[PDB]
DNA sequence: CATGATGAGTCAGCAA
DNA sequence: GTTGCTGACTCATCAT
């Protein structure tokens, strides 16, 4: 007989060398079995690329998320310092106009 | 003509239509079930028709949520890139304002 | 028992 | 005819 891995990686031509002692229906069923194992791999490969794309999108999102949160936090912390400096700056200009 | 599930149900003398077996709400299904005297074969077929009918809806809903979740992730990436650009622009103007104030003060 | 979500596998049908 | 995809259905689980 033949295993699942041996059959799925077998080319069509190479499968023609493993027909010793098989009926016409046994050959058709063996090819149909190879097609089924092929479909099992197509489905698994289709799901690998979908998981790959999703995890890659969620990786960029998490990286940009912590990037944006740090930017928003540092911008707010610095805006406070700029408002305090500008507030003291305008008080000096106001005091200078008194002179 | 009659689907395979409809033929199986009538072959076991099930009086309900297949659409009713699948789509009746749980409460109406239980009370209807309680007014009958089914044997084990009949009960198992009714449950099998209902379970498969409901699960294939759950399977297609689950596939559609995967596609929608990808659209949301790409929307999330699009907004995050805009938010980062907006915060960088805000950080730039605030940097230029603070630099000049420190420069005028020498 | 009831229910719903989900990965893996299977089949059908498509385009190439 | 084969290949690679993919929507659809089903089973097997996990959870409430």
């Amino acid at each position: 007989s033949l295993t699942d891995e041996e059959l799925v990686t077998m080319s069509v031509r190479e499968l023609n060398q493993h027909l010793r002692g098989l009926s016409k229906e046994e050959i058709v069923q063996l090819k149909q079995r190879r097609r089924t194992l092929k479909n099992r791999g197509y489905a698994a490969s289709c799901r690998v690329k979908r998981v790959t794309q999703k995890e890659e999108l969620e990786k960029q999102k998490a990286e940009l998320q912590q990037e944006v949160e740090k930017l928003a936090s540092e911008n707010a912390s610095m805006k406070l310092e700029l408002d305090a400096l500008r507030s003291k700056y305008e008080a000096l200009q106001t005091f200078a106009r008194t002179v | 003509h009659l689907t395979r599930d409809e033929l199986r149900a009538k072959a076991l003398h099930i009086p309900f239509p297949v659409e009713k077996i699948i789509n009746l709400p749980v409460v109406d299904f239980n009370e209807m079930m309680s007014k009958e005297q089914f044997n084990e074969a009949q009960l198992a077929l009714i449950r099998d028709i209902r379970r498969r009918g409901k699960n294939k809806v759950a399977a297609q809903n689950c596939r559609k949520r995967k596609l929608e979740n990808i659209v949301e992730l790409e929307q999330d990436l699009d907004h995050l890139k805009d938010e980062k650009e907006k915060l960088l622009k805000e950080k730039g103007e605030n940097d230029k304002s603070l630099h000049l104030l420190k420069k005028q003060l020498s």
